RNA sequence: UUGACCUCAAAUCAGGUAGGAGUACCCGCUGAACUUAAGCAUAUCAAUAAGCGGAGGAAAAGAAACCAACCGGGAUUGCCUUAGUAACGGCGAGUGAAGCGGCAAAAGCUCAAAUUUGAAAUCUGGUACCUUCGGUGCCCGAGUUGUAAUUUGGAGAGGGCAACUUUGGGGCCGUUCCUUGUCUAUGUUCCUUGGAACAGGACGUCAUAGAGGGUGAGAAUCCCGUGUGGCGAGGAGUGCGGUUCUUUGUAAAGUGCCUUCGAAGAGUCGAGUUGUUUGGGAAUGCAGCUCUAAGUGGGUGGUAAAUUCCAUCUAAAGCUAAAUAUUGGCGAGAGACCGAUAGCGAACAAGUACAGUGAUGGAAAGAUGAAAAGAACUUUGAAAAGAGAGUGAAAAAGUACGUGAAAUUGUUGAAAGGGAAGGGCAUUUGAUCAGACA
RNA sequence: UCGAAUUUGGGUAUAGGGGCGAAAGACUAAUCGAACCAUCUAGUAGCUGGUUCCUGCCGAAGUUUCCCUCAGGAUAGCAGA
RNA sequence: GUGGAGGUCAGUGACGAAGCCUAGACCGUAAGGUCGGGUCGAACGGCCUCUAGUGCAGAUCUUGGUGGUAGUAGCAAAUAUUCAAAUGAGAACUUUGAAGACUGAAGUGGGGAAAGGUUCCACGUCAACAGCAGUUGGACGUGGGUUAGUCGAUCCUAAGAG
RNA sequence: UAUCUAGCGAAACCACAGCCAAGGGAACGGGCUUGGCAGAAUCAGCGGGGAAAGAAGACCCUGUUGAGCUUGACUCUAGUU
RNA sequence: AAACUUUCAACAACGGAUCUCUUGGUUCUCGCAUCGAUGAAGAACGCAGCGAAAUGCGAUACGUAAUGUGAAUUGCAGAAUUCCGUGAAUCAUCGAAUCUUUGAACGCACAUUGCGCCCCUUGGUAUUCCAGGGGGCAUGCCUGUUUGAGCGUCAUUU
């Protein structure tokens, strides 16, 4: 139940917002939810996929596999695993687009910002 | 256009009256916008209270002089008799009407008691700074009832 | 209001073998001969255009404004219309529903809830829940997506945190016994309301 | 017009660098829709009225 | 001869200000006709549109030359009402206010006319220094054809007498207000259908969070958010809460009694006439021309005039917050609203493309799929393409791309037809099908 | 008709109750017994045309009177509820 | 019978909603209602109420789409064409050579003003266009190209503007 | 030219349509009634008919609809005296 | 009997109705007060490694400076020194700048990339001519500064 005078329920005013966020916006929109394993460790939930990471698709087709993070698509809301890929007629191979709600992270990248935010968001880390 | 037994009516709608329709859709809206508004008074007000003290006035015209009325202010005779300056007066919340002219001994009577009682019932802040915070009555309309 | 009539067009009168609306003037676009204006043009006013003076509210008197109010709360006993209404409410003690003045003071849903199933109201917060369709219209579209239904209503004296520990869960609303609405105490003109009257509430009544 | 003033021959200079037709790579932008070139002018179909 | 004064000039003189835009709302000017009157000229539309000048966040109005006629009221504005009334009106059609009462908001004042005359006490500029929205010193200049203090009708001033009572200007930190940043619960466990589970079943958890959107199908618990709170940042500012430094002062103000006074706006008020306007009627405002006052005067008192009274304000100079307005602008929350021939003209490279000498006019046009996985390769072909293949959940989705109606068209199948066709009741024949037996 | 009251380019002036007219109401951008553009404007229309589902019950008038009335109104009458 | 709104049936649905098709079935006097099958792909209905931008055959109705007409009218002004080679998938129409003709210097020749604005030139090239065609083009694609003390403007004045 | 061919390919118009005689009928029917009759599918011509097509009759009347123009028609007006 | 015409159906055409969509429209309400000579609004021409447009910008040209984020951008190429960092980014924010030709539009003109004047400076043997660089010159009005005009007019000279 919204209470704010400053949120909106409009259904319109969402799905505009959320089409056009900047990229910016989109970094924090395309979070992957820790492995159950790293939440323990970090005691944290979740946190905003970056490329380096290294993640298991725990929905779709590619449930199973697993592999680091090739580049996050911020334009396609989609983050692609180098790893998890189709073949072609023609041999070719071509990135599949993995949403991270439909992964799990299992190795972070950590930089000294990673930590700091692991820690904003009050975690520990190994 | 005329038929019927129907009584001659007077509908003014010949100009372009569909340009001047006031549908008063901000009715909800400007009452809580008036009611912050004068929440918000009250708090700058400081333990003021938000209305100044009004006289007894005896209604003009052979309609409502049977009523007594809150005037506008206390006249200069009012304000001096009940023992106090004009210019002094207005910043302890009390109004005053130059214009105001006293014929009437029992309203004359009824307006300097009703100064008296509201002096004897506020308490009036020192310049220097200390401000005993003392918490505002809200009214003095409703304090002092006509 | 100034819709269908941004435009300069006339009739181009009888005699050209052609209808005679206004027609939009001028050449070289194809909207140019176009019949323009009339309420049976493509583009043109609507008939009767809506206006924002239309009655939107209305009165009803004050005192059959109470006497509905009134007979609604009387028929939130007589057990066969809140049957009659939805509402769950074979397996509860005894209608009126009244309720330990304690529920008034819960902060905490997930007790609320846990009170309100043990007095009877689980099977009713299960219709809401088992209840919940995508609204059929384009409402849908509108700020109006899912429908369910109509759960109890919980009357109250005083607020102590029942109103917040309450209002999270599908269906129930809360109310106090000195206001009181026509609207819930017998949703789209159905008598029968399934209502929990805290005890204070329940005396206060009188 | 066959000695013209330099306002003229500037407008049909820029007119000229408009009559291209698309640069095909914009075709394969992500969520691109622009098909083809829908201003393109032709000197013997539209006259550009100076 | 030299120095002023008055009035008038010039500078690429020192520093500044005006234009233009926009205009929803606001202050003015100007100003129709369609229309209504079943004709029409007065009237009406309308003191409206178009035209012109000028402002603001509001504008304007505003501390009574007011309303009244009462036991009187007491700046303005606005609502509810007064009232479709008083009144105006080829008294036709039509028109049409105000006082009182309730309410919203509230707030009050300052010039002119005075001898500082034992001291122009006042002020722009330059300049140096400083604690720079400003202060100080000094110097030009303004100003006596009057710049300050004092006073504003409610008063008030000069005398004389008698007593009390009261304060100014800074720092600095908060709060307040404005802009902002970050963080803050709970399943992705099993089974089934599926390309995809976000679907059904099973077992749970959170809930001051089951608003909303995202994600391969209806997702509280996958993600972002929501709820509740927490931690910050940068501003502004004299509202007020604290503090703290200067004492501004031989300063300024309030009140009682006695005496003398008591200045109060002119080509204005007013009057004739003309025109316009108004419900305003022997004339409601406004303007033009002519006439033009007074001081126990002047104005008003909704029927002209003469006389006598009475009531009531104080014009011809001025400022001023709120309640009020707002089809514009900036930012937000919404809807029993429209759903791509609808809704704004425009959901799209739409005021585009296109038309016009120009003023102007002004369209059409959204949707493959979860994903291009947008068809490798073979074969026929000059090519486009066809045929295989291949992708896909599906090509009964192939960038002619969701569904894909109708008119209309090709093919196939059936049937009828000697100047139309189609229809009614009825039955033969052919085709086709329900139900009921038990 | 064809050496001039000749033809013609460019520049320039005249603008809508206005222009220009060796005069035809001619010409004033395919517009002229009053140009084009927008707006007042959804101008008015006693006249013309159209006015969208089913069933059930009842069921008319073209006559009276007055109308600048005679292709229209009011009035009574007939009709329904 | 339709669009939207309150309530309810804990209604239907990706194991197929809505829609569309169907000289198949059934209910109603009728407006209509129900079902089967096929196509389809994400929503939707019954009942009590509420609500209106709520039902079409017509309006020389609005917008869009489509016929009969009809392979029809027609593609006849400007004297006119022909033989071969080359190219090319393809040649009445391109290129070259040969012939026959025309304009007949008051030009169908050689330049310019106004107007266009790249049509000029080269290379490539035929989906559309050039009312047969196309290998050609003023088409399409991709490039190149306009050199001034003396040629113009710029300066002067004209009617006139201001 | 038409006409036959190859390529290219419109428009008007269209309630449904297309054989007559008489009858009656809104007083000149393709349809209705009674007769005559009546056989696929077609090409070039043709101007009898389709009261053919082309424009909501310019004539004529009606409308309490106009407008250009005139005048001792009502009512005014710039100017002028 | 074909053909042809017609009717029904299946499959294929034509056409885009229907159903379901919606970053749009429409209406309501709340909050707020900010254009311009310190050159606005509007116009023109330009600017990317590969752009015609839309958007954005101005020869510092899809951007420069700053600040917050903390690793992209992405159609292709690309740089690679930018990933435990004064640091990715077609990011957000924006307080500093650049800001062609114009426009109230201001040296004059303007169907002209037309024609003057002044000052500083540089080169050409140059205060004077030519060329490059910089900075300037519109109008009305107010206060003041300076320089003036008039038997308008006061005094003061010998
Ligand atoms: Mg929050
Ligand atoms: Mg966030
Ligand atoms: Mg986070
Ligand atoms: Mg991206
Ligand atoms: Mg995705
Ligand atoms: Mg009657
Ligand atoms: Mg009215
Ligand atoms: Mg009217
Ligand atoms: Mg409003
Ligand atoms: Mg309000
Ligand atoms: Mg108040
Ligand atoms: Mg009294
Ligand atoms: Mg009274
Ligand atoms: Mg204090
Ligand atoms: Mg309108
Ligand atoms: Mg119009
Ligand atoms: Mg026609
Ligand atoms: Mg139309
Ligand atoms: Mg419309
Ligand atoms: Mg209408
Ligand atoms: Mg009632
Ligand atoms: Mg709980
Ligand atoms: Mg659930
Ligand atoms: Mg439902
Ligand atoms: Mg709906
Ligand atoms: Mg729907
Ligand atoms: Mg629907
Ligand atoms: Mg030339
Ligand atoms: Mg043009
Ligand atoms: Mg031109
Ligand atoms: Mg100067
Ligand atoms: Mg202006
Ligand atoms: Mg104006
Ligand atoms: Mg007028
Ligand atoms: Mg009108
Ligand atoms: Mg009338
Ligand atoms: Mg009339
Ligand atoms: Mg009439
Ligand atoms: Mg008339
Ligand atoms: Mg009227
Ligand atoms: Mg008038
Ligand atoms: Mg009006
Ligand atoms: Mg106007
Ligand atoms: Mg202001
Ligand atoms: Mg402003
Ligand atoms: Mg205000
Ligand atoms: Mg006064
Ligand atoms: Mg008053
Ligand atoms: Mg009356
Ligand atoms: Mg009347
Ligand atoms: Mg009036
Ligand atoms: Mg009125
Ligand atoms: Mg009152
Ligand atoms: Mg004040
Ligand atoms: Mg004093
Ligand atoms: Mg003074
Ligand atoms: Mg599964
Ligand atoms: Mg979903
Ligand atoms: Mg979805
Ligand atoms: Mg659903
Ligand atoms: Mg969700
Ligand atoms: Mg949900
Ligand atoms: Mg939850
Ligand atoms: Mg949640
Ligand atoms: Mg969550
Ligand atoms: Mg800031
Ligand atoms: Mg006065
Ligand atoms: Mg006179
Ligand atoms: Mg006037
Ligand atoms: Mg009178
Ligand atoms: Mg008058
Ligand atoms: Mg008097
Ligand atoms: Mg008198
Ligand atoms: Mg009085
Ligand atoms: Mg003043
Ligand atoms: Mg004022
Ligand atoms: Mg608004
Ligand atoms: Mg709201
Ligand atoms: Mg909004
Ligand atoms: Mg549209
Ligand atoms: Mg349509
Ligand atoms: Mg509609
Ligand atoms: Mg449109
Ligand atoms: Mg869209
Ligand atoms: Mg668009
Ligand atoms: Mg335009
Ligand atoms: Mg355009
Ligand atoms: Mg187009
Ligand atoms: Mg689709
Ligand atoms: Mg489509
Ligand atoms: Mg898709
Ligand atoms: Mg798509
Ligand atoms: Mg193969
Ligand atoms: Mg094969
Ligand atoms: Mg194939
Ligand atoms: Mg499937
Ligand atoms: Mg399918
Ligand atoms: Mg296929
Ligand atoms: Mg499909
Ligand atoms: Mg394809
Ligand atoms: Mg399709
Ligand atoms: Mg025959
Ligand atoms: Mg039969
Ligand atoms: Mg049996
Ligand atoms: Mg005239
Ligand atoms: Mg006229
Ligand atoms: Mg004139
Ligand atoms: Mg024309
Ligand atoms: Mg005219
Ligand atoms: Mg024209
Ligand atoms: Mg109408
Ligand atoms: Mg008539
Ligand atoms: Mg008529
Ligand atoms: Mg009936
Ligand atoms: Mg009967
Ligand atoms: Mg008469
Ligand atoms: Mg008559
Ligand atoms: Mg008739
Ligand atoms: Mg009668
Ligand atoms: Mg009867
Ligand atoms: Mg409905
Ligand atoms: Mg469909
Ligand atoms: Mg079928
Ligand atoms: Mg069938
Ligand atoms: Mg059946
Ligand atoms: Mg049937
Ligand atoms: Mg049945
Ligand atoms: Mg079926
Ligand atoms: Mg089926
Ligand atoms: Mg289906
Ligand atoms: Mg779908
Ligand atoms: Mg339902
Ligand atoms: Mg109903
Ligand atoms: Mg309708
Ligand atoms: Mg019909
Ligand atoms: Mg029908
Ligand atoms: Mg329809
Ligand atoms: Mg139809
Ligand atoms: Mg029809
Ligand atoms: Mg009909
Ligand atoms: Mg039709
Ligand atoms: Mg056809
Ligand atoms: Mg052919
Ligand atoms: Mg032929
Ligand atoms: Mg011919
Ligand atoms: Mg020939
Ligand atoms: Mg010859
Ligand atoms: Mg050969
Ligand atoms: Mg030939
Ligand atoms: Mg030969
Ligand atoms: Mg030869
Ligand atoms: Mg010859
Ligand atoms: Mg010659
Ligand atoms: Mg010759
Ligand atoms: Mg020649
Ligand atoms: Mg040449
Ligand atoms: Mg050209
Ligand atoms: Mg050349
Ligand atoms: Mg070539
Ligand atoms: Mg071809
Ligand atoms: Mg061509
Ligand atoms: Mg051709
Ligand atoms: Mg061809
Ligand atoms: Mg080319
Ligand atoms: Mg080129
Ligand atoms: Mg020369
Ligand atoms: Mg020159
Ligand atoms: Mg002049
Ligand atoms: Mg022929
Ligand atoms: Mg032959
Ligand atoms: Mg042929
Ligand atoms: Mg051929
Ligand atoms: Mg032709
Ligand atoms: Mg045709
Ligand atoms: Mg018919
Ligand atoms: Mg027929
Ligand atoms: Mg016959
Ligand atoms: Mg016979
Ligand atoms: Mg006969
Ligand atoms: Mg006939
Ligand atoms: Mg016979
Ligand atoms: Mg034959
Ligand atoms: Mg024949
Ligand atoms: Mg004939
Ligand atoms: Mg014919
Ligand atoms: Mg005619
Ligand atoms: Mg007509
Ligand atoms: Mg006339
Ligand atoms: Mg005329
Ligand atoms: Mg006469
Ligand atoms: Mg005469
Ligand atoms: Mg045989
Ligand atoms: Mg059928
Ligand atoms: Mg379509
Ligand atoms: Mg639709
Ligand atoms: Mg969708
Ligand atoms: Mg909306
Ligand atoms: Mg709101
Ligand atoms: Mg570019
Ligand atoms: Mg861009
Ligand atoms: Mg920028
Ligand atoms: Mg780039
Ligand atoms: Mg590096
Ligand atoms: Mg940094
Ligand atoms: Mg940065
Ligand atoms: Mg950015
Ligand atoms: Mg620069
Ligand atoms: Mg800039
Ligand atoms: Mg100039
Ligand atoms: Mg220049
Ligand atoms: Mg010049
Ligand atoms: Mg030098
Ligand atoms: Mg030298
Ligand atoms: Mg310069
Ligand atoms: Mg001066
Ligand atoms: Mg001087």
């Amino acid at each position: 139940a919204k209470q704010s005078l400053d949120v909106s329920s409009d259904r319109r005013k969402a799905r505009k917002a959320y089409f056009t966020a900047p990229s910016s916006q989109r970094r924090v929109l395309l979070s992957a939810p820790l492995s159950k394993e790293l939440r323990a460790q970090y005691g944290i939930k979740a946190l905003p996929i970056r490329r380096d990471d290294e993640v298991l698709v725990v929905r779709g087709s590619k449930k199973g596999q697993e592999g680091k993070i090739s580049s996050v698509y911020r334009l396609k809301f989609a983050v692609q695993v180098d790893k998890v890929t189709k073949e072609k007629v023609n041999g070719a191979s071509v990135p599949i687009n993995l949403h991270p709600s439909k992964l799990v992270i299992t190795k972070l990248h950590l930089d000294k910002d990673r930590k700091a935010l692991i820690q904003r968001k009050g975690g520990k880390l190994e | 256009a005329i038929s019927k037994n129907l009584p001659i009516l007077k509908n003014h709608f010949r100009k372009h009256w569909q340009e001047r329709v006031k549908v008063h859709f901000d009715q909800a809206g400007k009452k809580v916008s008036r009611r912050n508004a004068r929440a918000t008074r009250a708090a700058k007000i400081a333990p003021r209270p938000l209305d100044l003290l009004r006289p007894v006035v005896r209604a003009p015209t052979v309609k409502y002089n049977r009523k007594v009325r809150a005037g506008r202010g206390f006249t200069l005779a009012e304000v001096k008799a009940a023992g106090l300056t004009a210019a002094y007066a207005r910043t302890i919340g009390i109004a005053v009407d130059h214009r105001r002219q006293n014929r009437n001994q029992e309203i004359f009577d009824a307006n300097v008691q009703r100064l008296k009682e509201y002096q004897s019932k506020i308490i009036v802040f020192p310049r220097n700074g200390k401000a005993p915070e003392a918490e505002q009555v809200l009214s003095a309309a409703a304090t002092f009832p006509i | 209001e100034k819709a269908g009539h941004q435009t300069s067009a006339e009739s181009w009168g009888t005699g050209r073998a052609v209808a005679r609306i206004p027609r939009v003037g001028g050449g070289g676009t194809g909207r140019s001969g176009q019949g323009a204006f009339g309420n049976m043009c493509r583009g043109g006013r609507m008939f009767a255009p809506t206006k924002t003076w239309r009655k939107w509210n209305v009165k009803v008197n004050h005192n059959e404004k109470r006497y509905a109010t009134a007979s609604a709360i009387a028929a939130t006993a007589v057990a066969s219309l809140v049957l009659a209404r939805g509402h769950r409410v074979e397996k509860i003690p005894e209608i009126p529903l009244v309720v330990s003045t304690d529920l008034e003071s819960i902060q905490k849903t997930k007790e609320a809830v846990a009170a309100l199933k043990a007095v009877g109201a689980h099977s009713d917060l299960l219709k809401v829940l088992k209840s919940k369709k995508l609204r059929a219209g384009k409402g849908k579209y509108r700020n109006r997506r899912w429908t369910q239904r109509r759960g109890p209503l919980v009357v109250y004296a005083e607020d102590n945190g029942i109103v917040k520990a309450l209002r999270n869960v599908p269906g129930v609303e809360t109310a106090n016994v000195a206001s009181l609405n026509l609207l819930q105490l017998a949703p789209g003109a159905h008598l029968g309301r399934f209502v929990i009257w805290t005890e204070a509430a329940f005396t206060k009544l009188d | 017009a066959a000695q013209k003033s330099f306002r003229i021959k500037q407008k049909m200079a820029k007119a000229k660098k408009q009559n291209r037709p698309l640069p095909q790579w914009i075709r394969l932008r992500t969520n691109n829709t622009i098909r083809y070139n829908a201003k393109r002018r032709n000197w013997r179909r539209t006259k550009m009225n100076i």
